[PDB]
């Protein structure tokens, strides 16, 4: 019998029947469905009958088991009394020969804090004075510490009964088997008698002197218990800049993540921090100690390094592992971030050395050469091992290898301004094997630049200017890029000037020059020739020209702060973006009062007629999210009756199978076909059950990407900002103003607020509220604000959609 | 026809309509019986009562309950809200197809296929009767609204007409005392197998499969095995009155008449339910719906919905109307037609109905508009939109069609549509399908009028006459011109104040009570939109937005009034009343109160005396009389109501006068409030009362700092001790400055074990002595010179002021 609530009547033939086994399986079914919770006092008089003086163990066990669960409330066969039918022949159970019997009585007896059995529990302890086992000489300390708690905190329990009553704890302590029920509230002299033990221990009993009494002198003297206090003992002695090395707490450390790679990847955590506490700059971070396995000595065999190259990681262990490592090699050696990501990165960007680290997908390439790229942006020191490094990528010589490894040089070149001359030469050499527009651009862009440097340059721009492959974006390029540097410093076939005149057809003119450029007509819709075209001030060359703005970058161009830098490793990096880092007639009527922060739904109810309504009942119901903290509890609405009945109101719940509409309020009376009805109180909304929650401009731009949000209204009464009427309505459609979406300046400065909400409905919720107050000439409509809304299958959208206009209920009564 | 209600169950031989309420029960082949709330959708009970198919169902509901008959051969009654057997009794020995309930006494009718249907009496040990005559199959047997008749449909070719309290069925000749059963050849033909003949019906059509009556009928119609439906007399037995509908294609399950439409449905168990003409008794149409055969019928006797019962489970299906116009005048509704014909007026809890003569309606409503000055209803009939109709105008306080065709009241004319219009007596009406101006000559305007047209809107209902094709478009009264239009939200209703008039839209929040053209006079405050709710010209405005009918206002006082058990809208109001009318039109009726209306009149004009008396528990809550009335910052309400410890602090913040603060401070047992109302009192000016507070929040330290600012020097130190022992070296240290000597610091510094600083305090004053004593306790060298003196004279003249500003003056107003 799992549960069955209903079988009471089965259980009352089944527990008498002059059977044994029958009558022991009934009791047992009682057991089982009171546990779970289900009807049980019918049974009583047939339950207690049979067992009651016996020594037999298994039915006294039996019902010895059923009086510490509900003795209180069956009471057919019981009644009160000080002797119930739970102890009085129970006497005899104390006092059997058999240790069992008197063990289990004494243990139930002893652990109630009944008061219609306190007596009889008192002089139970008789039952394991006497000690057969380890159990029962624990079974006594335990029960007489229950006596203690139920109501003898004085004389009652505290002597001997005849060896205890409150004094196991004492002898226990001297005796072969320890266990202290005295954690609190007893006699002293146990306490320190647990002191003495600390030594002639018994290990369980140890654990059991130890919650009550810590703190060694010692190392230790033995067993897990001692052991295990020890290492909290020793964290004290040596608080300072974290345990570094963990002491005896690495044992249950490593099941704390058992799912299976988390283990390894903070194991390299620890072991990093240990090495060494470094600098701790950007991405430097090592605490714990600074000496206590060194870094880098020219004498040590066979180095700390070894170990320290592991995090220097491709994926070289697993990618949980990979993302830890990559960060700890960072965070051991650096300068900050930058030496050994250069390192890092050499290893992982695209070359000729190795095809194992080359791929051809162009973005992962061109991603990894910015990577690189961005150390020396960073740091000067890079920029000289960037720039042969990045020569060594080029030579790849797929069209795309080339493409990606000039896109990103040409923005260091930006950066670093005629420092990077050397490069050119290598750099126009993979532009003829050509197929896509990446490598035109940037090739375009070097070979411009560094014009001054070469003289090459009709002979390789020519062959691709006749060549085909994309070009769209190539032009954008190579408009702002060809002449560049130097006004006549050049000359293979044409000159600098030739490449002014190219770099004008190219943008959008036309001309013979390079035997005709591969396109002219730009890239995306804005760009256009015309900048430009103006431009050439001075041809190709460093004054005020294009030349100017080549050897010059946009901007603050420092770190890696993502100021022409992208901020680690690329790899790692994904990893970062990824965490989002969320956190019968009846009358009513009603109003809501609070006092003493108490909230109640004030509700009277009147009896109008002169008919009889008596059989009345008030109830407040639990709807769905919707809950009675108490409905209202007068059993008033009689013959002309008038009456102020509170029902208390939570707004917070789990939902019901009963409707899920206002606030559901019931009165009953008289009548025996609406014996109940459903009559209500003031309004309450399908928007309570919407639950709140948070987002953070992360996880709100991917759940912007995750699922459409077009869906607008524009709401009035969104003149004001995102802090006043809005929020505050926002609130009560379970919804929050967060973060923003906004980009305010002298023409822009619409108030932006991404919200949401996990709403109970099976979606989220979120909105962005733009309050279109104006700071132009030529507002949206002025103030007001449009609300652009989404749920998750937009069911919940247009609550908030409404539910930030205006939102207000008030009565006088 | 719309579907409310479908429910797949499989194979559905027996359905029933429950007379009480909108409920369908269903004996299904499977065996199951279930019971249906069809307007809920909430399963009320299913109950498989036989292994094979039950064929029969009916409701009981002389007392809660419904009754089965299953091929068990039994007729079963069952409980609906117990859900167990409350009587089983022995029908017949076949199959029970139908099953009736007598309402005499708890009496049970079973129409077997067995050829005899029984009455059986269950209270007694008695069977009262068995009514005999079937030489095949009563395949139903169906009660008329009346308990003394019933009607049998049998498969031996007739319909047999039976008493339930009679023998079989009761007759006697008072032209002889011979029985009217003939055995021979009278006038007319038949056997010696009845007691006695009241009335043996036609029902060939190779027999009657079921039978079935019209709620306000006797006349009935039967549905056979063959294909046809034949319409019969019940009352007569007449044979000069039964046509024959013809449509189907396989055997006729049943016909019945759908109370609420002059047409008769039926249904077959070909493939077809067949819809026919009650006036011309053929098919008027077919609908397939492809759940295949019908072996069951049933038509509202509650005058609801329609249902049919077929092979894949049961429909109740629609052919009703939802949100009707209606207008109230002085206890009359007038609304335009629903189901269960003309009701109204009256109750007020109830979703009973009773009948007033109050018939705006009385004939196939085109229009029903009432006259502005609310005199004449008008009714257009005979339907159109051509060009030409009739229009029967009724008086408005009891309407007939007409009241007498001998005078001038209620007489009707041609008009497509009329509809009054404002000047109180006019109307405008359409007789060309434009707008044409409408006069009698005096009085309530009755006669059709034919100059002044429009070329722009389309005529339909009104009040004052609304026409469609884009908006909803007024017209004016003499003039052809478009008075206004009006474009706007709805919830699918016009409301009007009740004097036509004005005009009632509803908006995004609430409702907007405007005047004639579209002028807004108010809105009416409410979060969300009301269903109805209108105002008793102005003023009283009494509205239902939920289950309870509330007031938006009174004279500014604002009242929930009461609460009926049924959701409705306001009819209107007109009169102390409000009368209120829902979808299914079942009235409620409120008197306003001069409850929470006097209450809040009452406090407006300042009296607090009044509202003693006032305050009763129809109208207490919790805030709007007993902490509604803290409220005022310059208390009035505030001093009324302050039983709450809570009411009480907030009270004397807003006097600005603490005294009661401490008291409610204390009463709200509680700290915080001691120490803020202290604040508030250092700002009345006091500072005995701050101590006092302060003392008690602990805050001896804040009260070190007040006292030379207070100048006291007595009540300095007594702070300086209580916080010496606190260690609030920003409490104790203050206070020997503070007095010209300091040796207050140098004992609690010495206690803190600063003894430098307690060093310096001292020696400073030229208690060197003191100084030295700490130096000689502790650490000595005294000889030190810091950034401040180490022994320049301290030396302060302590508080000139004589009195103290413990003893700050005030007067209080």
């Amino acid at each position: 019998m799992d549960s069955e609530p209903p079988s009471e009547i089965s259980l009352k033939n089944d527990l008498e029947k002059g059977d044994v086994k029958s009558k022991t399986e009934a009791l047992k079914k009682v057991i089982i469905m009171i546990l779970n919770g289900e009807k049980l006092p019918g049974l009583l008089m047939t339950i207690i009958r049979f067992v009651l003086p016996l020594q037999d163990h298994t039915i006294k066990k039996l019902l010895l088991v059923f009086w510490e669960i509900v003795p209180k409330t069956t009471p057919d066969g019981r009644l009160l009394h000080e002797m119930i039918l739970v102890c009085d022949a129970y006497r005899k159970d104390l006092q059997h020969p058999n240790e069992f019997i008197r063990g289990s009585t004494l243990r139930f007896l002893c652990k109630l804090k009944e008061a219609e059995l306190l007596e009889p529990l008192m002089p139970a302890i008789r039952a394991c004075l006497e000690h057969r086992h380890s159990y029962v000489r624990r079974n006594a300390v335990l029960a007489i510490y229950t006596i203690y708690r139920n109501f003898e905190h004085l004389i009652p329990d505290a002597p001997e009964l005849i060896h205890d009553f409150l004094v196991n704890e004492k002898d226990a302590s001297c005796k072969r088997n320890a266990f202290m029920m005295l954690i609190h509230a007893d006699q002293d002299r146990a306490l320190d008698y647990l002191s003495t033990c600390i030594d002639q221990v018994q290990t369980f009993g140890d654990i059991l002197q130890l919650v009550i009494v810590e703190l060694i002198y010692k190392v230790c003297h033995a067993n897990p218990s001692e052991r295990a206090r020890f290492i909290r003992c020793i964290y004290n002695l040596l608080q300072s800049s974290s345990p570094a090395v963990k002491y005896e707490a690495a044992g249950t450390l490593v099941t704390l993540s058992s799912a299976p790679t988390a283990i390894k990847a903070a194991a390299q955590c620890y072991i990093d921090l240990i090495i060494k506490e470094s600098d701790n700059n950007v991405k430097l971070i090592v605490l714990d100690r600074l000496v206590e396995l060194k870094e880098h000595p020219a004498h040590e065999r066979v180095l700390q390094d070894l170990v320290m190259d592991i995090l220097r990681v491709l994926s070289t262990p697993d990618l949980e592992v990979r993302k830890k490592t990559l960060q700890l090699a960072l965070d051991l050696v650096s300068s900050r971030n930058v030496e050994e990501l250069v390192i890092v990165l050499k290893k992982e960007v695209i070359k000729t050395n190795n095809v194992s680290e080359h791929e051809d997908t162009d973005k992962y390439r061109q991603l990894l050469v910015r990577t690189l790229h961005s150390c020396s942006v960073r740091f000067p020191d890079m920029a000289a091992n960037v720039i042969p490094v990045l020569m060594e990528f080029l030579s790849d010589s797929n069209e795309a290898a080339a493409a990606d490894v000039l896109e990103f040089v040409r923005e260091a070149i930006q950066r670093f301004d005629n420092l990077r001359m050397l490069i050119v030469e290598k750099m126009l050499e993979v532009f003829h094997a050509i197929k896509s527009v990446k490598i035109y651009r940037g090739a375009l862009w070097i070979l411009g630049e560094y014009c001054s440097t070469k003289e090459d340059i009709q002979s390789v721009m020519t062959e691709v200017r006749r060549s085909l492959g994309e070009i769209p974006i190539v032009e954008s390029e190579i408009k702002k890029e060809a002449g560049e540097l130097k006004p006549e410093e050049e000359i293979t076939v044409g000159p600098v000037q030739k490449l002014v005149t190219e770099m004008g057809t190219y943008a959008t003119q036309s001309a013979l020059s390079s035997s005709r450029p591969t396109k002219k007509e730009e890239d995306r819709p804005p760009l256009r020739g015309f900048l430009l075209d103006g431009d050439f001030f001075v041809a190709a060359s460093l004054a005020t020209t294009l030349t100017k703005i080549a050897l010059r970058y946009v901007a603050l161009v420092q770190e890696k702060k993502k100021q022409n830098s992208f901020v680690a490793e690329a790899m790692l990096l994904m990893a970062t973006i990824l965490h989002l880092g969320k956190s019968d007639p009846v009358y009513a009527e009603a109003y809501v009062h609070v006092n003493q922060y108490d909230i109640v739904l004030d509700v009277l109810v009147v009896n109008q007629t002169s008919d009889t309504l008596q059989n009345c009942t008030l109830e407040l119901a639990t709807l769905g999210d919707l809950k009675l903290v108490e409905k209202p509890s007068p059993l008033t609405l009689a013959p002309h009756d008038f009456a102020n009945i509170k029902a208390n109101v939570k707004v917070a719940s789990t939902e019901n199978g009963i409707i899920f509409g206002n606030i559901v309020y019931d009165v009953s009376g008289a009548a025996s076909d609406r014996n109940c009805v459903v009559l209500s109180d003031i309004h309450i909304d399908i928007m309570d059950y919407i639950q709140p929650a948070t987002c953070t401009d992360a996880e709100f731009r991917q759940m912007w990407a995750e699922f459409e949000w077009e869906n607008k209204v524009t709401v009035n009464t969104n003149m004001t900002d995102l802090n006043d009427y809005l929020q505050h309505i926002l609130k009560s459609t379970n919804m929050k103003c967060l973060t923003p979406e906004k980009a305010l300046s002298g023409y822009c400065g619409f108030m932006a607020a991404n919200l949401y909400a996990r709403s109970i409905f099976g979606e989220d919720a979120l909105a962005n509220v733009s309050i279109e107050k104006p700071v132009h000439q030529g507002p949206d409509a002025a103030v007001t604000g449009h609300i652009r809304i989404r749920a998750k299958s937009q069911g919940m959208a247009l609550s908030l959609g409404d539910k930030i206009n205006l939102s207000q209920k008030k009565t006088s009564l | 026809m719309l579907t409310k209600f479908e429910t797949k169950s499989a194979r559905v031989k027996g359905l029933s309509f429950h007379p009480k309420r909108p409920w369908i029960l269903t004996s299904l082949h499977n065996g199951v019986i279930q019971l249906w709330d069809y307007r809920m959708c909430t399963l009320i009970d299913k109950f498989d009562e036989h292994d094979g198919p039950v064929r029969g169902i009916d409701f009981h509901k002389q007392q809660p309950l419904f009754v089965s008959g299953g091929d068990d051969y039994k007729i079963k009654v069952w409980n609906y809200k117990l859900r167990r057997c409350l009587f089983t009794l022995l029908g017949h020995l076949d199959y029970i197809r139908t099953t009736f309930f007598h309402h005499e006494y708890p009496w049970i009718l079973s129409a077997s296929d067995d050829q005899t249907i029984r009455v059986w009496n269950w209270q007694s040990r008695t069977c009262v009767c068995v009514l005999t005559g079937h030489n095949h199959y009563v395949m139903c047997a169906q009660f008329h609204p009346s308990e003394d008749l019933v009607v049998s449909a049998s498969l031996d070719q007739t319909v047999r007409v039976w008493d339930i309290s009679g023998l079989r069925k009761k007759n006697l000749s008072p032209g002889a005392v011979e029985s009217d059963v003939r055995g021979i050849t009278g006038v007319d033909l038949f056997g010696t197998t009845d007691a006695v003949v009241k009335h043996v019906l036609e029902g060939h059509d190779r027999g009657v499969n079921w039978a079935a009556f019209h709620p306000t009928m006797p006349l009935i119609v039967s549905g056979a095995d063959d294909r046809q439906v034949k319409i019969w007399r019940m009352n007569e037995s007449k044979a000069w009155e039964v046509d024959t509908c013809r449509g189907h294609y396989n055997n006729v399950s049943c016909a019945v008449f759908h109370p609420r439409q002059e047409l008769i449905l039926s249904n077959s168990e070909d493939k077809s339910i067949r819809v026919w003409d009650m006036s011309k008794r053929t098919g008027v149409q077919t609908f397939r719906r492809d759940h295949d055969r019908f072996w069951v019928l049933a038509a509202h006797p509650n005058l609801n919905l329609f249902a049919a019962g077929h092979d894949g489970g049961m429909i109740v299906f629609k052919l009703e109307r939802e949100r009707p116009a209606y207008a109230v005048h002085g206890n009359m509704l007038h609304y335009v037609k629903d189901r269960f014909l003309r009701q109204l007026d009256f109750n007020s809890s109830k979703d009973v109905a009773v009948m007033q003569l109050r018939s705006g309606s009385k004939f196939p409503v085109f229009n029903m508009s009432y006259n502005p000055a609310e005199n004449a209803v008008l009714l257009c009939t005979r339907a159109s939109n051509l060009e030409n109709s009739t229009y029967d105008l009724y008086t408005i306080p009891k309407d007939a069609d007409s009241q007498n065709p001998d005078a001038p009241e209620g007489k009707r004319s041609s008009g497509l549509t009329a509809v009054w219009v404002a000047r109180n007596r006019f109307a405008v009406l359409d007789r060309m399908h434009s707008l044409l101006i409408k006069n009698l000559k005096n009085e309530i305007t009755k006669k059709i009028q034919v100059p002044n047209c429009d070329e722009i809107f389309y005529a339909g209902t009104g009040n004052l006459l609304l026409r469609d094709a884009d908006s909803i478009t007024l017209f004016d009264v003499q003039q052809k011109r478009t008075l206004a239009s009006v474009k706007i939200s709805k919830v699918k209703y016009v409301i009007w104040s009740a004097d036509m008039s004005h005009v009632a839209l509803l908006a995004k929040h609430a409702i907007v009570i405007c005047n004639r053209k579209l002028d807004a006079l108010c809105n009416i405050h409410e979060n969300i939109r009301v269903k109805s709710g209108a105002w008793d010209e102005s003023g009283v405005f009494i509205y239902t937005t939920s289950n309870h009918i509330k007031y938006a206002v009174t004279t500014g006082d604002h009242g929930i009034i009461r609460t009926l058990d049924l959701p409705i809208y306001v009819t209107r109001v007109k009169g102390n009343n409000v009368y209120c009318l829902d979808r299914e039109c079942r009235p409620r009726v409120l008197t306003i109160d001069p409850t929470e209306f006097k209450f809040k009149l009452a406090l407006i004009n300042r009296k607090y005396d009044e509202v003693l008396h006032m305050v009763r528990n129809a109208k207490l809550v919790g805030q709007s009389i007993i902490a509604y009335l803290q409220k005022k910052g310059y208390p009035e309400v505030a001093l009324h109501f302050v039983k709450d410890e809570k009411t009480r602090f907030s009270l004397a913040l807003e006097c600005g006068n603490i005294e009661i603060a401490l008291e409610a401070a204390k009463a709200l047992d509680d700290k915080n409030c001691w120490e803020k109302l202290g604040e508030v009192a250092l700002l009345q000016g006091n500072h005995q009362i701050v101590e006092m507070c302060y003392q008690r929040t602990k805050n001896f330290d804040k009260l070190s700092f007040l006292y030379l600012i207070t100048g006291n020097l007595e009540k300095l130190r007594k702070m300086m001790k209580i916080a010496e022992i606190r260690k609030d070296m920003s409490g104790h240290y203050q206070n020997a400055l503070y007095l010209g000597d300091v040796s207050e610091r140098v004992r609690i510094l010495k206690n803190c074990g600063q003894k430098s600083l307690a060093y310096l305090s001292a020696a400073t004053h030229g208690l060197d002595e003191e100084a030295e004593s700490l130096k000689e306790t502790f650490d000595p060298e005294k000889e030190t010179i810091p950034d401040i003196d180490p022994n320049a004279k301290l030396l302060q003249p302590p508080a000139p002021i004589m009195p103290l500003d413990t003893n700050w003056p005030l007067l209080t107003v």
